[PDB]
């Protein structure tokens, strides 16, 4: 929304008034305001000329991106952002659907170390924290405040005073301290938001990558269980990067958007870890694995009745399956074998991950929903930047 | 704590404990001893619990030490009464045996393990069909039982059933299976009850299976609690619920209210023997109390649930949730102790916490943030209903269950899909729970069948269909399922409901038949009845004939109250409670219960009870009673009861909408949708006809009626009448009320106009005869359908009567009249005469005086003739078009009628017309009709209920003072609202005036009261009566003035011609107070004769000059702006010219023609320059004498001290000023009070002023204006109205002159006896106690005087002002909303009359005036915006600044010149080689000139940035600025080019401190 208002904010003063209009009836085609051709002159203008090519394309995404490259400026990296800034605070919001809590440890570990993770979470984490908060600045060591606005009752009485008194902070060793946020929720105080500096970690892992890092952890928990259970393990990551992808795509996808954790995994593999130990190794036991799974495990949180089916459709697809399971278009997996290895199996199913790269129509190949849907989402992100800044224009 | 005292105090006794076990266990109510021994518990159900053991007590032992024993052996004693029973089944015993020897507790768990070990072992051989009959068997076995079983073991059985017909339901499903693998699937899914056959510990030996996961049941006591029937989604909310505590995690489930989601957590803990504590939260609830039972609740592992956690406040919300946290992170973790409350306490892990998430306006709710990685969301949704159908059906007697319950739910999905939407339409489950709930009683007539089912479907979906809808029921009712063609009670009822409306005067129609029909059988089910339709639908008449048919067929006596449930408070209704002494007083709803239920002492138990409510029906009072409407039956106080009501008693709604109530409330009672009127056209006339000759045998002797009677029914056939009444609605009608509730209007009256002339029917013509009643019906009905007509279409329908009506038959005129002789019989018809009127020039204005016309005669018969009838009467029309007065003077006349005058306020009460009725009516105790309320003399009463749409509506929206006098015409009684008794009015009429409900102000009146009055819209009358009316007022007041008798009607001519066009050129288009009326007219004739009878003998210049200065105080003094102000100078100098042509008149604009009586003993025209000398003489001692508050006094000034002055010297004086602000309304007021000699009060109000305080300023002023003769004028500013009431009261003190509220009751008669004191001191006695308040009221009137000053009236505050009827009406609406630029130059020259100044190149003063305006000018158009809303102020203090700049900066300069000068003297002394230098400083004394010459313009700049621009943006100023500088570069003063307003006036010393 900025990149194509603040373009128009130049170009408008700068250009000519055949370029104007020309321009602003392209930014109506991508909203809903009107339909037209611009006015085409030879040679006349090449970069307009360039964008209408994008519009008229049918492809979205990138006439909006367009307005982004014209600025000719490097769009700064959080860890650049951060090496800029000059202050010792730091709130970084995001989407509940991620956590740059993993990206600051690969910024501490490129540059300066120290990092400490802090959860608030009851008296003792909020009572453990103010005391690592007062001897890290002394100290010089970078500190992560994780998700405070849960705790943020807490934050008004002793945050509050607590930053705005140290200026001395300023005085004390580098140090730098970081607050995560949730967009989508309780509102920070204005005064404390404004005195720290603002990122937002907009960063979206891909299906196959979410994958990867949800089967990544896996191999810490330790062995418990039986070989074929690790199948099963490899089965629910794949599962729930594909529910986690589908949830962002709405409406055309999921009805609203649904949030799911790394706590509907556990309560997922919970299950299957307790399915297989109280039945038999033979595959059969896979009927009921898929209800509980799809209607207490997730479709908790899901009221409406078109979702539910949603989830439904998708165990069917990933739970049921004789000897080959195909859960994406060029990956197959198959079900363990007689040799019954689980130490061979891990680094099998591992192997298969690492022989897949994503398509380029990922959301539609691998999302078992359609082409012409991703199209249809991608032109109302469209209308929605176009209309704001012309209702942004217009106001002055 | 307090509790808790009380059990180690009462130790002794020990009895005294079971009261408080209730509380600390849940189950149980009270407890078992035989003194030194406990034998068992009770539980809350009833069920008694025995123990093995009978614990030992002592004198000595604690009861901490006892109660813990119990505590262990309570649960001890369950496994106990589980394994010997357990046992007992799996040794083939019946459970028919079982049930009447164990706890349901007990044999509920037993039933589950061998339920569930039976099917176990039937899923691996496939034998469910053996086991299946053998459960279903139980389950026949069960039934049977229950009908011959004692109340308490029913609760047992019934509690038992829920469960059997789970197990059967599971099992048949599980018959179904289409593999093995499909069978395991299902069962995977139920509650699997495992008993452990290996191990010790037995409280612990029983576990619960369900998705694999386990949990073990706890040996609690549950009592019998209602068990809730088991549905799909029931089982996958235990199966949430399981998955959550498998985890350690927290249990929520959020969604819609009435999803049963805490009777779940209540249910998933009985399942598995615990009883959940539920906290009801946010009911007032303390977060103290809480904390306590949080801290209790995870020492004793129990179960917490949150019921609608949502709603909590969020500093306790946070605390709590807080709280939760740690019981579910200690969980989690399984620490052993966890601190919470600031106390180490241990943790059991059994503990768990529930939270249920009702939704709030803005969607599903949500768990505070730290408690969502600590519990487990789900969402709950209705219960398909399916399932609920087959089990309630399966438990009533089955037939075949599962058919009906598919086709039932089919079928009520299809009538869903298949109708129309409509509003109070419910095809959910609440439905068939009902059709089901319906279907017992029914059953016993017919069959446990479809049949049953058919019919019930019909008894409860139908009387709520309407027409269209009423087919989709009947086609896809056969559609689905076809049972039968003959109907039970066919003949029976029929016949006594044939003979009731015979009786009644009704006529059995297809639809008056039917809904009497729907009616009847529905009360025998339901007990509390909703009937909606429109108003005349028939309702009233349904059930009056149905419960009258009732004591025909069944013998029983009915009695019935007919309550207005809107009209009375719920406070007069329920009971109300006073907040202090908490005294309880009855009501009117509880009381009539308690001769019922408390004191039956005559015959009550074989009457028949019916409390009806008349009244629109609401939440509030639905609430308030929901109670009864519940499967309760009792009714619960607010404080202290619960009054139970029996069978006999049943509670009717009549009402007319529904939009109000819920769907909660329409489902528990029984809803009777009247689709249309029940009733013919010619079929209600028929009633009618009757119900009014039976009035008249009181009154007249029976050769007389039957000769009458004869007469009516050949005169008028229905034929002719159809097209009369289709033509009706072909036409515009005021105050739209429907053909068929107009019909009782025609013949009432009809019917007392052939009554009239019943003499003259004795030896009159037969010929002739037909003519007369053809004639007066013809008329009739034509007031009837046409009287709120135009007239214009009067007219018209005349011709469509005559038209329709017999060709032959005495045709209708516009003024057609019957005549008889004054001293013979005889008789003519002849039309339109009328009585001349003269009158004195005292007459002239007087709240009761008609010029009778051709048409105040026709309207003043018309309006008698009704009264004759005694039906109500609206009289609806323009403000001035006589409504009142045509009214007022048919009865100001009259012996047999006396008025009484009630005018209605936005927020007028019930109470004002009863304390109004109570001064001309006296109550009378005859045993006849218990009380009755005639009027306090022998001949009959009206009042007149003056603007009876102004009243506003509850919230809902719904007037009570018009449903009040609604319950005076309809029931002819009402209820008193303290003592609560019938009180029946005798012989008095209900009268009202109202404004067309287009205009403002105006409020929709309900169609159910307006059926009951006749409505006669009367217009404006002509422009030639007007003119001609005016020319009688001109000639009465022209008595004074004989040697102009001769001018009378071209005055009368101009006036008239002056009001058409003032009403022509200014409209309610360019501003909302132009609206003009005969008013006007009316205030210019009387201001007119008011100035002669006190004026100097007059010439024809003089009162021509007399009448323009009415002329213009009465329609231009409200016109804003100049373009307007101006087109009526030329009108006047237009009218004149037209009317009176005279080369005499002078300057007739408003500043030239200035009339006073300040200045001559008679009310004469004065010089300009007289008068400006007079008030400055006058000003001077008002300044001196009241406070110091130094002005200008100019042209605009002098204008409106006169304006202000004739205002609070008229009788009731009442000016609002229209001001901007510092225009000097305020002030102006103060003074010409002062010249008038009244004591001026201004409300002392504040951010911290209650009604209250307006109130007793009000009440003072209003006691000193009479009992002490005060005089005062009461100045209200915009700002002192703080709320609506403190307008309301401002209105009340301006239609009436007496504000009722504050002199009613006891401060009423205190009032009433000084009122008394006071006649008597003045010398004259007043007979009546109506002789007494009238003096008081225009006493008043007369002495108190209101100026209203409102700045800004585009304000919405301000507005309201304007807008107020009262005010607007009897108020003076004058205009000075801008100060003028000569007006601002006057001000200006004398505020600058001090002159520092000296010569300038061009005068100087003149220019320094003439930029200050030009930058006013140019100020206010460019940065404010919007129109014209504020005026001059920065003005008067730019120029207040610059005379205070200009003096500092010229004595400064004056100064440093002398600082030069003394230099120079001492310079020259001394004369060396510097010192020439320095005398040379004439570059100095030369720069002195060049600096005096800026300083004027420089002060120019800075009192303009004092002023000016404190407020604007730093582009604002600079630009502002330069308009300035532009501005003094015009005018030939000099300014400094390289100026800086901070170097100008700040001082680098101060700039420092700063
Ligand atoms: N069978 C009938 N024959 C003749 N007239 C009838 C018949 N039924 C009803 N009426 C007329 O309609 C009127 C019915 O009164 P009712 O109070 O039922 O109307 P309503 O719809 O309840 O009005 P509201 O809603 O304002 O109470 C009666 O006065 C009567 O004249
Ligand atoms: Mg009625």
């Amino acid at each position: 929304i900025m990149a194509m208002t603040m373009f128009c904010l130049y170009k408008f003063d700068i250009e000519s008034e055949q370029y104007k209009e020309a321009v602003l009836t392209m930014i109506g085609v991508l909203s809903e305001s009107s339909d037209g051709v611009p006015k085409l002159t030879v040679d006349t203008n090449n970069d307009l000329r360039y964008l209408w090519d994008y519009v008229t394309t049918k492809s979205y995404i990138s006439a909006l991106n367009w307005f982004k490259n014209e600025f000719f400026v490097d769009e700064w990296n959080i860890a650049d952002v951060v090496a800029n800034s000059d202050n010792n605070y730091f709130t970084m919001a995001s989407e509940r659907d991620v956590d740059g809590t993993f990206k600051l440890i690969e910024l501490a570990k490129a540059s300066k170390e120290s990092l400490k993770i802090i959860p608030l979470g009851s008296i003792e984490n909020l009572n453990y924290a103010q005391e690592e908060i007062s001897k890290s600045k002394i100290e010089g060591g970078w500190i992560l405040l994780q998700n405070i606005q849960m705790s943020l009752s807490w934050v008004k009485t002793y945050l509050h005073k607590h930053v705005e008194e140290t200026k001395a902070a300023e005085e004390h060793e580098k140090f730098k301290m970081f607050m995560t946020c949730h967009l989508t929720g309780d509102k920070l105080p204005a005064p404390l938001l404004q005195r720290t500096d603002r990122f937002v970690y907009e960063d979206i892992p891909g299906i196959l990558d979410t994958v990867k890092d949800l089967w990544g952890s896996q191999f810490f928990t330790g062995k418990i269980s039986g070989v074929w259970s690790v199948y099963c393990t490899f089965l629910l990551s794949w599962f729930h990067a594909l529910i986690t992808a589908r949830t962002r795509l709405v409406p055309h996808g999921f009805s609203k958007k649904y949030y799911f954790n790394d706590c509907d995994f556990q309560f997922a593999s919970v299950y299957l870890e307790n399915v297989l130990a109280t039945n038999s190794t033979n595959n059969i036991p896979w009927a009921q694995v898929r209800d509980h799974i799809a209607t207490i495990v997730y479709g908790g949180k899901i009221d409406e009745e078109k979702d539910l089916e949603v989830v439904a459709k998708l165990c069917a697809h990933v739970f049921c399956g004789s000897d080959n399971l195909q859960i994406v278009p060029g990956v197959r997996i198959p079900q363990p074998l007689l040799q019954q290895s689980e130490e061979e199996e891990r680094a099998r199913l591992t192997a298969i991950l690492s022989n897949t790269i994503e398509p380029a129509d990922s959301l539609s190949s691998w999302l078992q929903l359609p082409r012409e849907s991703i199209l249809n989402y991608e032109r109302l992100q469209a209308k929605e930047v176009a209309s704001s800044t012309e209702q942004l224009l217009q106001e002055m | 704590n307090d509790d808790l005292l009380k059990i180690i105090g009462s130790g002794k006794h020990h009895d005294q404990v079971s009261k408080f076990m209730k509380k600390m266990f849940g189950s149980i109510e009270s407890i078992i001893f035989l003194e030194d021994f406990i034998t068992g518990v009770r539980s809350v159900e009833g069920e008694v619990l025995n123990l093995n053991e009978k614990i030992e007590l002592k004198d000595s032992i604690q009861a901490q030490e006892w109660l813990n024993i119990l505590d262990t052996e309570i649960k001890l004693s369950v496994f106990t009464q589980f394994r010997d029973c357990l046992g007992q089944i799996k040794d083939g015993t019946d459970i028919e045996v079982v049930v009447s020897k164990y706890i349901f507790q007990a044999i509920l768990l037993s039933a589950q393990v061998m339920w569930t070990e039976l099917v176990e072992k039937c899923l691996q051989t496939n034998q469910f069909s053996k086991y299946w009959k053998e459960v279903d068997m139980k389950i026949k076995g069960l039934l049977d039982k229950l009908n011959k079983s004692s109340d308490n073991v029913k609760k047992k059985i019934e509690a038992l059933l829920v469960e059997y017909l789970h197990f059967n339901n599971v099992i048949g499903q599980l018959k179904n299976c289409s593999t093995k693998e499909e069978a395991r699937l299902l069962w995977a899914k139920v509650q699997k009850f495992y008993q452990k056959n290996d191990t010790l510990d037995d409280l612990n030996s029983v576990f619960i299976s369900q998705s694999g996961y386990l949990l073990q049941y706890k040996f609690e006591y549950i009592g019998i609690p209602e068990r809730l029937i088991y549905t799909p989604l029931l089982l996958i909310g235990f199966a949430t619920l399981t998955d959550s505590l498998h985890q350690k995690y927290g249990g929520c489930f959020f969604g819609p209210a009435g999803t049963g989601k805490t009777e779940t957590v209540k249910a998933f803990g009985q399942n598995l023997g615990r009883v959940v504590v539920v906290f009801n939260c946010d009911d007032s609830f303390d977060y103290q109390v809480l904390s306590r039972l949080l801290v209790g609740i995870t020492q004793i592992g129990a179960w917490g649930c949150f019921d609608e956690f949502n709603r909590l406040d969020e500093k306790v919300l946070s605390a709590v949730s807080a709280n939760i946290q740690q019981i579910q992170n200690g969980l989690q973790v399984g620490k052993s102790h966890i601190t919470l409350l600031e106390e180490e306490t241990p943790l059991s892990p059994h503990t768990a916490v529930f939270i249920t998430l009702n939704p709030g306006y803005n969607g599903r709710s949500e768990l505070p943030e730290n408690l969502k990685k600590s519990f487990r969301e789900f969402s709950m949704k209705s219960p398909q209903s399916g399932t609920i159908a087959e089990m309630i059906l399966q438990i009533m007697g089955f037939e075949d269950s599962k058919s009906l319950a598919s086709k039932i739910v089919h079928f009520l999905e299809l009538l869903s899909s298949k109708c129309s939407s409509m509003n109070h339409y419910h095809f959910g489950l609440r439905t068939l729970k009902g059709v089901l709930r319906n279907c017992s009683p029914l059953i016993s007539e017919f069959g446990e069948g479809e049949k049953t089912v058919v019919e019930s479907l019909k008894r409860v979906i139908l009387p709520s269909l309407g027409d269209t809808d009423e087919l989709v029921f009947k086609d896809e009712l056969s559609k689905i399922f076809d049972s039968a063609g003959t109907p039970l009670n066919s003949k029976a009822i029929v016949q006594c409901l044939k003979d009731a409306g015979q009786r009644s005067g009704f006529s059995m129609s297809e639809e008056f038949l039917k809904k009497c029909m729907q009616f009847y059988y529905m009360q025998k089910t339901q007990q509390a009845l909703i009937l909606v339709g429109k108003a005349g639908c028939g309702k009233t008449a349904t059930w009056k004939t149905v419960i009258d048919a009732m004591a025909i067929f069944d013998g029983h006596a009915n009695v019935v109250y007919v309550i207005d449930t809107k009209v009375l408070t719920k406070e007069s209704l329920y009971g109300s409670m006073l907040k202090a002494t908490l005294e309880w007083r009855d009501g009117l709803f509880t009381s009539i219960l308690r001769r019922v239920n408390d004191d039956i002492t005559g015959t009550f138990k074989n009457s028949r009870i019916w409390v009806v409510f008349d009244s629109d029906l609401d939440p509030e009072y639905v609430e308030a009673m929901n109670s009864v409407l519940d499967d309760n039956k009792i009714l619960t106080l607010p404080n202290g009861e619960r009054l139970p009501i029996p069978p006999n008693f049943r509670i009717l709604f009549e009402t007319d909408n529904l939009d109000h109530t819920t769907p909660a409330t329409i489902t528990r009672c029984g809803l009777l949708w009247f689709s249309t009127d029940v009733c013919s056209i010619s079929s209600k006339i028929d009633h009618l006809l009757n119900k009014s000759y039976e009035a008249l045998d009181n009154k007249l002797s029976m050769f007389e009626l039957d000769k009458l009677k004869d007469l009516i029914s050949d005169s008028f056939d229905m034929a002719s009448l159809t097209n009369i009444f289709t033509c009706s609605n072909d036409l515009v009608h005021i105050l739209g009320v429907r053909t068929f509730n107009k019909l009782e209007t025609a013949v009432q009256l009809a019917v007392h106009l052939i009554s009239s002339y019943r003499q003259w029917f004795q030896n009159l013509d037969d010929k002739s005869l037909k003519d007369v009643i053809t004639l007066l019906i013809k008329r009739s009905l034509l007031y009837a359908l046409a009287g709120d007509s135009t007239g214009e279409s009067q007219r018209a329908f005349i011709q469509t009567i005559n038209t329709y009506f017999g060709h032959d038959s005495q045709e209708l005129s516009d003024y057609s009249t019957i005549v008889i002789a004054n001293d013979k019989l005889s008789f003519s018809s002849f039309c339109s005469e009328i009585p001349s009127v003269s009158l004195e020039a005292h007459e002239v204005m007087r709240p009761d005086i008609v010029i009778p016309t051709i048409d105040t005669i026709k309207h003043e018969k018309i309006f008698y003739d009704l009264l004759n009838s005694k039906r109500g009467i609206i009289l609806c029309g323009p403000p001035g078009s006589g409504k009142t007065m045509i009214m007022n003077n048919a009865l100001r006349n009259s012996s047999l009628y006396d008025v009484v005058g009630i005018n209605f306020s936005k927020d007028t009460t019930t109470e004002h017309i009863l304390s109004a009725l109570h001064r001309h009516t006296n109550y009378v105790t005859t045993s006849k009709g218990l009380t009755l309320l005639p009027k306090s003399d022998i001949k009959n009463l009206v009042l007149f209920c003056d603007e009876i749409n102004l009243p506003k509506l509850d919230k809902y929206g719904s007037q009570n003072v018009v449903l009040f006098l609604r319950q005076l015409m309809e029931k002819q009684g009402f209820w008193k609202t303290p003592e609560n008794k019938w009180v029946t009015i005798e012989r008095i009429h209900i009268v009202g005036a109202c404004n067309p409900p287009t205009d403002p102000g105006r409020i929709p009146m309900s169609e159910r009261f307006t059926r009951h009055a006749a409505i006669l819209y009367l217009g404006y009358p002509s422009g030639k009566s007007l003119s001609q009316i005016y020319e009688i007022y001109y000639k009465a007041i022209f008595k004074l003035v004989p040697e102009f008798r001769s001018y009378t009607e071209p005055f009368a001519r101009a006036s008239v011609h002056l009001y058409n066009e003032c009403k022509a050129r200014y409209s309610t288009g360019l501003q909302s107070h132009y609206l003009f009326s005969p008013r006007e007219l009316t205030r210019l004739v009387r201001g007119v004769y008011t100035a002669i009878n006190t004026g100097p003998r007059q010439t024809l210049r003089s009162l021509i000059r007399l009448w323009a200065y009415e002329a213009w105080r009465i329609f231009a003094d409200r016109l804003v702006g100049v373009k307007e102000k101006n087109s009526f100078e030329q009108l006047l100098y237009e009218t004149v010219d037209k009317y009176l042509p005279n080369q005499d008149l002078g300057n007739i604009s408003s500043t030239s023609l200035l009339f006073s009586g300040l200045l001559s003993l008679d009310f004469k025209e004065v010089n300009k320059t007289d008068l400006v000398n007079f008030i400055e003489e006058r000003f001077k001692t008002f300044c001196d004498e009241e406070l110091e508050v130094p002005m200008v006094i100019h042209e605009s000034m002098v204008d409106h001290i006169l304006r202000i002055d004739r205002a609070l010297k008229q009788v009731q004086g009442h000016m609002m000023l229209i001001g901007a602000s510092r225009t000097g309304k305020t002030i102006l007021t103060r003074f010409v009070a002062w010249l008038n000699g009244l004591k001026i009060v201004q409300p002392k109000i504040h951010r911290h002023s209650n009604l209250s305080d307006f109130d007793m300023i009000l009440k003072k002023a209003i006691s000193d204006c009479s009992l002490k003769e005060s005089r005062t004028c009461l100045i209200i500013d915009e700002s002192n109205i703080l709320e609506t009431a403190f307008l309301e009261r401002m209105n009340t003190l301006l239609a009436n002159a007496d504000i009722p509220d504050l002199f009613q009751g006891e401060e009423y008669d205190k009032l009433l006896n000084n009122l008394r004191n006071k006649t008597r001191s003045l010398g004259l006695l007043l007979d009546t106690e109506q002789e007494l308040y009238d003096w008081f009221v225009g006493e008043i009137a007369k002495n108190l005087h209101v100026v209203f000053t409102i700045c800004d009236p585009t304000n919405n505050k301000s507005s309201a002002m304007i807008s107020s009827p009262a005010l607007f009406n009897r108020c003076i609406i004058n205009w000075m909303g801008d100060w003028d630029t000569k007006t601002m130059s006057q001000v200006a020259n004398n505020m600058v009359d001090v002159i520092p100044m000296e010569f300038t190149d061009f005068t100087i003063r003149d220019a320094v005036v003439n930029i200050l305006i030009h930058f006013d000018r140019n100020f206010y158009q460019k940065m404010k915006v919007g129109v014209n809303p504020r005026s001059p102020g920065y003005f008067i203090d730019g120029l207040r600044a610059l005379v205070k700049l200009v003096t500092a900066k010229y004595q400064d300069l004056q100064e440093n010149q002398r600082f030069v000068n003394v230099g120079l003297e001492k310079l020259n002394e001394s004369v060396k080689s510097l010192t020439f230098e320095k005398e040379r400083w004439l570059n100095t004394t030369k720069q002195f000139s060049k600096t005096s010459q800026e300083l004027i313009g420089n002060c120019i700049i800075s009192s303009i940035y004092e002023t000016y621009f404190g407020h604007l943006n730093e582009r604002e100023r600079a630009d502002m600025l330069v308009i300035l500088k532009r501005l003094l570069g015009k005018f030939a003063v000099k300014y400094d080019v390289n100026y800086r307003f901070i170097d100008y006036l700040v001082t680098l010393d101060e700039k420092m401190k700063w």
